[PDB]
């Protein structure tokens, strides 16, 4: 076919013919605001680009059809990208987020390959045939690193260099070309970062860079152009195009740029998710973020135990791998203002309250299968799931009640509504047929307990309370936890209400969320913008988990569900044959109960009108 | 060789503890940064091309890291 | 005033005006010869704009109609990045990141003075508040900050220490606050006039640069979005774009009468100050003087410096005083200067003489730069000069014809007094008090230092060994001492005028001495390669001292002491030139003979010179 040159400038991507250099035409694209990094896929006849304003990574055919965003979450400054034409994978480097990530060309199965010891990765260049990838870093002390295309064997290829850009690979001649923005020159070396040579140092302001056949192409910020030169000599120079300012990325589009073979190219390595190239031109199977590679070295299994912390416009998942795996933003669309969150370990579904819409919603990890469970005046404050009976307890800030609703939106009814009292924080403990909640009464706040049917009420604590805003509990530890906003402290006691102690009153500003994961107590501080944890074993003391997390709203721990043990709950299957409420005391006693507007009937299963 | 403020073209035209950094629309010899001194950290790649008040890099054994928002030259 | 408030901004080759309206007309001020405009201010009462040009290295002004284009400061500038107008005292303030100085002068440029010179590390933006007597500026060093001081340079202190490169420093006078951009954190901040109550007005900005405010809005520029935008000055919201597609907008400002209000004692009769009226927070105002001038006991008038030191470079002649305060040296505004090789000074008429090595002439001018006059022109190639202030003569040496030539101060020749086949006179110093002259004679492969009578007779060799490059001479008539510097031998030596008691003064840590001068009891000298001015105590009581470092292309240095008019007239040649036609020599007994150049002969009058 033919070989044209691609370049990005502001809100459009264009192509200049290399035979007829004056043929400057645009690529039929829409919606682009600030095109930065640029790549392609000759096979699929597709173009790829990142948008640092729109915070996306998009793709489309050269004819402009099938424009689609492939990555639209957790991006800050995606100034590095590269298409893996063999493994059919998409690589990118974010400077704002300090991560080198990977996924499929269509965006699924995203995973972080590099995140530890990363300072401003800018340019990225792949080599699937050899199983290596290279990138420049600007932060701290500029350098060019290398690593297997799975993130392994990371090493500093070039230690002494200025901020480098336009990292390009001469696949045929096996060399690395780049521009040094600080030293102001074009350099070159071998794959080992040796045999280093300066191609040109008398250029006014080189920025972009690429190479094709015997030539190198660069852009000049000051001469406002795209020029060309003998790739080894640096001479025999001509001007391809002039009057081109603010050119971000430049790249030659031709078949001879994406050649070679890979095991990932044959059958994706028989991998269930990601096929990632490694040294020798071999490969390895990779998984999505937080997923684990099974013993068969080819299949992936999702995380079973993890933490969920929410902020105003995002819900995040974090895990505790020794690998130190970084937290991620769940791809859930239309998040306006989340107040609280919970999770269903049985069907792996995420639930949350949205104060903007005054409703309760739910969706899966991957953000699909969305569904609203409660809509409306109604004004949800906090929620807590009974994973056994299969319904959601939640408190309303407007009507001041505790409403119960099936996971399918089907209403059950009200279980607690008394004048003067105001339910706020709530956690259910179905294992013992109880529920704990804070009661922010007009003049006296207290922490209460009751049966899941709203009966058998009793005040656990009434002193040392001005604004109990968060609750948590752990059966194993036999503890009840709460945090007070006004008193700036976290307290604990036994589920019984005995042995009350202050866990921490120092260095606390605004606690809004508590949860128990493993044997630690995690809490979020909305004002300090932190997530901290204390060891309930008293061996590790107090440490910080994350810093600078804006608009923290809630934090929730998820433990793997023991199905063999879950099924043993009498109120689990068919809801114990109960019409509405099914609960089980600690003395084994199980029984059907009813919401306030109904009554238990003669069959002691069904509920009817009084 | 070039002293501080002297017109230069390449860092080689400057003295030992200086580099050739652009000031407005030409380049002059500027001093390398020392420990504690504020250094440049670009957000967007393009902001590098636009900079007309260029600082020099951090000196030997110094790294441009964030304070614990400015960035200062600190030791590894 | 009634005229609407409009927006002015500098933009490299031109300065333009726009309205507060979005997408409204954008017109360039009809100016000429503007290369790179940076700092920008105005004077609404005079309908004038001031701007700095960092390519021309000047500060200029003109009316809004482009007329009256004049340069107000055109010397001693490197990078005038900061500049502000004191509309009350009618003064011009500016800061220079290259020279590290905050200076002030009258709006027309005269009576320039340095206000801050110590502990300055790249002063950038400058904002004045003549009503309160305070000035504020941003500083862009290793540790950027925003400082404050009295508008006389007194009471300097840091107002906000935890900031990056701040720019567009502007004051909201009505509501007592400071606004600025930050080029390192890309945000617009604000604080009260004390640097406290520090809030962030806008943070989601890609590349903010310029800034200004008017009424309830702030206006800024953005290099990335190529724009001029505005927003709520307290909120930071209600944001709109005023202008788009504007490349490289350097400085911006609001041209309205309400911006320049208030009053002080300086606005009225200039505080009765002879030269400068400088507002201060405590005491209303203080009177100031030009650089190196003293404020007289009356607290109102000034007196020029009496004694000082002159050191020349290749392209400039500087003056520096010897103060306990360590007052900054200044560049003399001589337009005639191009390539100086040697300097001298006539204390009688108070005028500065130098040799231009390229145009090959000896020129003259007062420190003011005015009253310039060429006294020697052409082949002729002047090497060094030494003024006989009594007979009003210049003794100089020619590198071309290898002679010692003597010329009257007005231009007409007296004649040659020394010429020889193998003679090559270079450095020269006259001692008309005793009747002799001293010079270096760079004969081929045997350099030497000689003496002779001011007519060329009684020649003798003082020194012929221990010499390689006798490059500079200096003498002290009072103590009958001679000093010379040798470039090759890297040392400064001394002796009696007779040539006895030859002693090495300094021979360590010297590379290239090229100038000598005696100032009181000290011997000042300049090192071309070390780029330093140093001094030793001739009495040896105190130790070798550095005066100034990092001075490029040093050529000559010269001490000027106040002339004792009475002691001056005691000299027998002071008036009527001793009744002689040409040279007036001084006998050992204070009596005077008459002599002549090489081409004339003394007549029977024993006063006149005729031809054989
Ligand atoms: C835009 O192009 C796509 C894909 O590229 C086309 O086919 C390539 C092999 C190559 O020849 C390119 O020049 C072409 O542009 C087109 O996708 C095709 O769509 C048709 C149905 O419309 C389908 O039958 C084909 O299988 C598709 N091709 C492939 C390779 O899958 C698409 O039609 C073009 N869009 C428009 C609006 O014309
Ligand atoms: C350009 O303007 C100057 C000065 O501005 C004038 O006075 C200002 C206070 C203000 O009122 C402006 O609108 C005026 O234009 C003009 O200089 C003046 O000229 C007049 C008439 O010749 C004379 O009486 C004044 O003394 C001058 N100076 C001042 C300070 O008023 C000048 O004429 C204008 N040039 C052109 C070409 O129009
Ligand atoms: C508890 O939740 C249920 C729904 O989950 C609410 O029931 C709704 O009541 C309104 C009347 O106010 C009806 O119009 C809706 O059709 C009902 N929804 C469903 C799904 O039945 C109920 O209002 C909530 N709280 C209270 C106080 O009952
Ligand atoms: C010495 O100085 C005088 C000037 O001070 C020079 O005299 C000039 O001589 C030329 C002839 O060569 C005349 O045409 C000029 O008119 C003279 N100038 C003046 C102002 O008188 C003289 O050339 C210098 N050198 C010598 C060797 O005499
Ligand atoms: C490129 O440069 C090399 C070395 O100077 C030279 O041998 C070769 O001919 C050049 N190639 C072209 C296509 O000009
Ligand atoms: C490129 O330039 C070199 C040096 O001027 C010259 O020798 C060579 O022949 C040129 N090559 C081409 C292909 O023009
Ligand atoms: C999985 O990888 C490990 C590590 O190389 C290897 O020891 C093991 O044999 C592999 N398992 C299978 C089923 O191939
Ligand atoms: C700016 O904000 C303040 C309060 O933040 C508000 O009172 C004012 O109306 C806003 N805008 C204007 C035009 O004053
Ligand atoms: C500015 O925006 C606020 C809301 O963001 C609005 O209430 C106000 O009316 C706007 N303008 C003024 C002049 O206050
Ligand atoms: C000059 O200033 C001093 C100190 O303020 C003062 O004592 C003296 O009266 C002043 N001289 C005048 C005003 O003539």
């Amino acid at each position: 076919p033919e070989a044209f040159l691609l370049f990005s400038r502001r809100a459009d991507i264009r192509r200049i013919s290399l035979e007829t250099n004056n043929n400057n035409v645009a690529i039929p694209l829409t919606g682009v605001k600030e095109a930065s990094a640029l790549d392609f896929d000759v096979t699929d006849n597709r173009i790829y680009w990142t948008d640092i304003s729109l915070k996306t990574i998009s793709r489309a055919f050269m004819n402009g059809s099938a424009l689609e965003h492939v990555v639209e979450f957790g991006l800050d400054y995606p100034e590095g990208m590269a298409v893996d034409w063999l493994g059919k994978n998409l690589y990118w480097a974010d400077t704002g987020t300090n991560r080198i990530e990977v996924s499929k060309l269509d965006g699924q199965h995203r995973q972080v390959l590099v995140w530890k010891d990363l300072d401003s990765p800018r340019a990225l260049a792949l080599d699937p045939a050899e199983g290596f990838m290279y990138w420049t870093e600007w932060g701290g002390k500029p350098k060019i690193d290398r690593a297997a295309m799975d993130g392994s064997e990371r090493t500093t290829l070039v230690p002494n260099v200025g901020r480098a850009n336009g990292l390009t690979i001469d696949y045929a001649k096996r060399r690395l070309y780049w521009t040094d923005l600080d030293t102001n020159l074009i350099e070159s070396s071998n794959m080992l970062g040796l045999n280093r040579e300066v191609i040109a140092d008398d250029l006014p302001h080189p920025f972009g860079l690429t190479q094709y056949q015997d030539y190198i192409y660069w852009t000049d910020w000051s001469r406002r152009s795209i020029e060309r030169a003998n790739k080894t000599s640096g001479q025999n120079r001509t001007i391809i195009q002039g009057h081109l300012d603010y050119v971000m990325d430049i790249l030659v589009f031709h078949s001879s740029r994406q050649s070679g073979w890979n095991e990932c190219a044959s059958s994706n390595g028989h991998c269930s998710h990601l096929c990632l190239a490694v040294p020798v031109g071999g490969f390895v199977c990779g998984c999505p973020a937080h997923y684990s590679l099974n013993a068969d070295n080819r299949t992936c299994s999702a995380p079973t135990t993890f933490l969920l912390f929410s902020q105003k416009s995002a819900i995040n998942r974090m895990v505790i791998d020794e690998q130190q795996s970084p937290d991620i933003i769940l791809p859930i669309h239309s998040l306006r203002n989340v107040r609280a969150i919970d999770y269903d370990p049985l069907d792996k579904q995420l639930y949350w309250i949205d104060s903007r819409q005054n409703m309760i919603r739910k969706a899966q990890e991957d953000g699909s299968q969305g569904f609203t469970v409660v809509v409306s005046e109604i004004q949800p404050y906090d929620l807590s799931i009974d994973i056994y009976s299969r319904y959601i307890y939640w408190t309303c800030e407007a009507t001041n009640v505790i409403n119960v609703t099936r996971l399918d939106g089907r209403s059950v009814g009200v279980v607690l509504k008394g004048e003067q009292d105001r339910p706020r924080a709530i956690v259910v403990n179905p294992e013992k047929g109880y529920m704990y909640f804070t009661n922010l009464q007009e003049r006296s706040p207290k922490i209460e307990r009751a049966a899941l049917d709203g009966t058998e009420r009793e005040v656990l604590f009434f002193s040392g309370l001005s604004k109990p805003i968060a609750l948590a509990l752990d059966s194993r530890l036999g503890k009840l936890f709460w945090a007070d906003s006004d008193l700036r402290r976290i307290e604990s006691s036994d589920l019984s209400g005995a042995n009350r102690i202050v866990l921490e009153d120092s260095n606390i500003l605004q606690p809004v969320g508590l949860t128990v994961f493993e044997n630690w107590l995690y809490w979020i501080d909305k004002q300090q913008q932190m997530i901290e944890k204390i060891d309930m074993t008293g061996r590790e003391g107090r440490t910080k988990v994350q810093a600078r997390i804006a608009q923290l709203s809630d934090i929730h721990a998820v433990k793997e569900l023991n199905l063999q043990e879950y099924r043993q709950h009498p109120c689990a299957q068919d809801n114990g044959g109960c019409s509405h409420i099914c609960l089980v005391k600690g003395d084994g006693t199980t029984r059907c109960s009813c919401p306030m507007h109904l009554v238990l009937l003669q069959d002691e299963l069904s509920c009817g009108e009084p | 060789k070039g002293q501080e403020g002297s017109v230069c073209l390449r860092s080689s035209d400057c003295a030992s503890g200086l580099c050739c950094a652009r000031h407005f629309w030409s380049k002059i010899c500027k001093p390398v940064l020392k420990e504690g001194q504020v250094c440049t950290k670009h957000r967007r790649k393009g902001s590098h091309g636009l900079e007309i008040f260029q600082r020099c890099y951090c000196g030997e054994g110094l790294s441009c890291r964030i304070q614990k928002r400015l960035h200062t030259c600190q030791r590894h």
